[PDB]
């Protein structure tokens, strides 16, 4: 069935950059917008940015436009995120969420990943 | 909110619930009935932006329809071989005439 | 409010939507979502251009609309009613255009003759 | 109607092609004569 | 459609060239 | 039907002739002269020989997943390089011939007479 | 009726008339030369 | 932006009970609100989308309602698997914003 | 087997079917029987006079008597417009008119050259 | 109809222009 598999915890040092992977299976990777959602402050969920995998064009939430860059590898059906200069506030669980391609079904994330728990120390 | 476009009697017709206002392009003529505009013959390629306010179903909802017709009675199906041959022969004739002028002078 | 720009080149018809400069834009034709990974490769949209190849007047002509990423198709106000007859190597030329062509050909011919005449002496 | 225009147009095209070929062979002849003179 | 007007268009130019030539000759002879 | 799945959709807004075979199948293989002219383009079932003015002439066969559809022969004389030999046209052609030949011969007369 | 091809026939007739007029000018000019 | 909030952080109810979870939006989000279930292990799923539309594979015991700025998820007889955190996400205007969530 | 043989002259159009060299002849155009009783039926051909682009243009059926038109092998889709005193020019036709014109012109030019030379 | 008139005037006026340039050069001599 449809499934998004994410990477491991990946403990990082402050001021570094770490790459999160979301490997998709069971469907056409390019036909579905991929989002990245951050769960910080215990359980607060926030939306960070979406990348159109068939295109590589990414729309960013203004709060995280300078903290994340989104890249997509269509060959392996894997979505990629770079968090740059990750301080202690960036320590959270990061989910990759799948929504529809078009403007009528891209605002609900039907399929979620398990979550990558990036910690900064 | 889509403003209907109707093609009857070979004359395209922009029809909307409320009185329609021309923003750009083909002025058209106002019919006897207000809220209906004839943009001339369909063959004349009407083009223009039109605003019409919404109905009671969509109150105070303004819509712009940019009607763009490209059905060319002036179109000519170019053929690369014929056009290139005409151009080449024209240039060659021009060169021959120039050589004759030189042979005068 | 900037007008829809539509350019027809041979069979290819290219529609561009300049109202939204910043974000990615998405297209809808006749209330059917168009553009993006689909079976038809004649239709492709990149940046603000929607490039339709092998346009069929009966099939692909009708209402068109563009909306930015993050705006639902339903709340759209600027619609293009593109109804176009398209043929291969079709080009619109009027009477004055051809008149200009013949006049300028006459002028270049006479100029070449006069240049040769003066150069000889 | 426009069909008659199609017929007359292609007839004129063929006729002018023949006239051009005529004048071209005459051009060849007069070029030969000029070159013999020169 | 281009109509027969385009055909008259070039006939016009050739005509006007002819009329300049003939009027020039009438100016040359006597006048 | 009688295995004659092929039909032609004509009189379009843009002048063209379209041949459609009544089969919704993948790899519908049309045959020309007993051999496949081409296997079906993906998702498109009908073949487009082109515009009406091209006047395509031949024997056309169609085959889907099932056995080949019994061929539909198409003959088109949608005349393009066709003129009328009325009294006026032949007279005008001969008149242009006469004046052209006479002018060319006058030029030849002088060209021989001087040299 | 479709005007697309007949418009080319008219245009090509116009082009052939340009070619013929130019070429007639050529033969006349060369004849005048050979007389002079 | 459209700040998305919830009435209570946690609610307590017995098994088999019918309970409702309220979600509020700063502006009218035009019924474009999405309900998610945050299971304790970390896995989270989309329960319903739009106003009330059910999502394939989600059991019918989940029901939503509401319009404008006030929304509610009225879930059915409380099973033990039902115990998770529920999140409401708007979809009206960018950015998409979630809410604090209810613990059940 | 062999396709239908078509001859069109001026406005009249002639049809014949070589599938059966000898058999009873029945003609159907667009799946309605045409021919027999000006348009008529030849013993082995179809004779159509005053052919029209709108009136008669479509599939053509040749089959023996008492047969269903699908039993006829191939329909023949025919479409054309007809004008009086019209023929199609082949490439060979264009070539022969061109050659005739060039030969007659050159011959008369050299003839006038020789005549005016003396 | 009109194209035939155009072509007829083409032929007539071609002959006229050739004749006029010829006789003009004759007087030029
Ligand atoms: C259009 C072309 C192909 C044919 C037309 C014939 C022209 C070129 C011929 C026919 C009559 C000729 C002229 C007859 C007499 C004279 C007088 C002589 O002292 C100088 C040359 C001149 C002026 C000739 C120039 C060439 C001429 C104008
Ligand atoms: C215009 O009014 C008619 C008649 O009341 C109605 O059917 C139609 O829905 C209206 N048009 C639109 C675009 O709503
Ligand atoms: C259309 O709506 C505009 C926007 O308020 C308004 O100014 C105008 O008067 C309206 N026209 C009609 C005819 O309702």
């Amino acid at each position: 069935e449809v499934q998004l598999q994410q990477s491991g915890p990946e403990l990082v040092k402050p001021g570094a950059s770490m790459k999160i992977s979301c490997k998709a299976s069971g469907y056409s990777f390019t036909g579905y917008t991929m989002n990245w959602v951050k769960q910080s402050h215990g359980k607060n969920l926030e939306w960070m940015g979406l990348i159109n995998p068939y295109k590589g064009v990414s729309t960013y939430n203004q709060k995280f436009k300078d903290k994340a860059t989104l890249t997509v590898d269509k060959s392996s059906s894997t979505a990629y995120m770079e968090l740059l200069s990750l301080t202690s506030e960036d320590s959270a669980v990061y989910y990759c969420a799948r929504s529809g391609y078009y403007g009528d079904s891209d605002w609900y994330f039907d399929v979620w990943g398990q979550g990558t728990t990036l910690t900064v120390f | 909110f889509k403003i209907p476009i109707e093609e009857l009697e070979d004359r395209v017709f922009v029809n909307c619930n409320t009185s329609i206002t021309w923003v750009e392009g083909t002025v058209g003529t106002l019919l006897s009935d207000i809220t209906r505009l004839d943009l001339g013959k369909r063959i004349l390629d009407p083009r223009g932006i039109y605003r019409c306010n919404g109905t009671d179903i969509y109150k105070d909802k303004e819509s712009t329809v940019q009607v763009h017709y490209r059905m060319c009675q002036s179109c000519v199906e170019l053929d690369p071989a014929t056009v290139a041959g005409i151009i080449v022969t024209d240039v060659i004739a021009t060169l021959l005439l120039a050589l004759g002028v030189f042979c005068f002078a | 409010q900037t007008p829809y720009k539509v350019s027809i080149s041979g069979t290819t018809v290219i529609l561009t939507c300049p109202q939204y400069p910043g974000s990615e834009i998405l297209w809808q034709h006749n209330d059917k979502n168009i553009g993006g990974d689909e079976d038809d490769k004649n239709i492709g949209s990149d940046e603000d251009h929607l490039s339709l190849k092998e346009f069929s007047e009966l099939e692909q002509s009708g209402y068109y609309v563009c909306y930015p990423r993050g705006s639902k198709p339903e709340d759209a106000n600027f619609y293009l009613y593109l109804r176009a007859r398209v043929c291969e190597n079709c080009m619109e030329m009027d009477v004055m255009s051809v008149a200009t062509i013949v006049i300028v050909d006459i002028c270049i011919t006479g100029g070449l003759l006069l240049l040769v005449y003066y150069w000889s002496k | 109607d426009t069909l008659l225009l199609q017929l007359t147009n292609t007839s004129a095209y063929y006729m002018y092609l023949l006239l051009l070929l005529k004048s071209v062979v005459y051009f060849a002849i007069i070029t030969c004569c000029l070159l013999r003179r020169t | 459609l281009l109509d027969p007007k385009l055909c008259y268009l070039l006939d016009g130019i050739l005509f006007i060239y002819g009329v300049i030539l003939t009027a020039l000759f009438l100016r040359v002879k006597f006048s | 039907k009688g295995n004659h799945l092929v039909k032609v959709y004509d009189y379009q807004e843009d002048g063209s002739v379209l041949l459609t075979c009544d089969a919704e199948a993948k790899n519908i293989t049309w045959f020309k002269d007993g051999k496949m002219i081409g296997f079906l383009t993906e998702d498109k079932k009908k073949w487009n020989l082109g515009s009406n003015a091209k006047d395509p002439r031949g024997m056309y066969q169609c085959k889907g997943s099932q056995n080949k559809s019994k061929p539909l022969q198409v003959y088109y004389r949608m005349c393009q390089n066709c003129i009328e030999l009325n009294a006026a046209t032949i007279s005008g052609f001969l008149f242009a011939e006469i004046v052209s030949i006479f002018v060319l011969a006058v030029g030849v007369y002088f060209i021989a007479g001087q040299d | 009726v479709h005007t697309e091809k007949v418009n080319m026939m008219s245009l090509t007739v116009l082009g052939l008339r340009m070619l013929f007029a130019k070429t007639v000018a050529v033969n006349f000019l060369l004849t005048a030369k050979l007389f002079f | 932006d459209i700040q998305m909030t919830q009435t209570t952080s946690s609610l307590s109810a017995s098994l088999g009970d019918r309970v409702t979870i309220s979600c509020r939006a700063s502006q009218d989000i035009r019924n474009y609100l999405n309900w998610y279930q945050q299971k304790p292990d970390g896995t989270v799923k989309l329960l319903i989308y739009y106003t009330s539309r059910l999502h394939s594979g989600v059991p019918s015991k989940f029901s939503g309602s509401g319009s404008g700025t006030d929304y509610s998820l009225t879930i059915s007889n409380l099973e033990q698997e039902d115990i998770a955190t529920y999140f409401c996400q708007q979809g009206n205007t960018l950015p998409w914003t979630f809410a604090g969530g209810t613990k059940l």
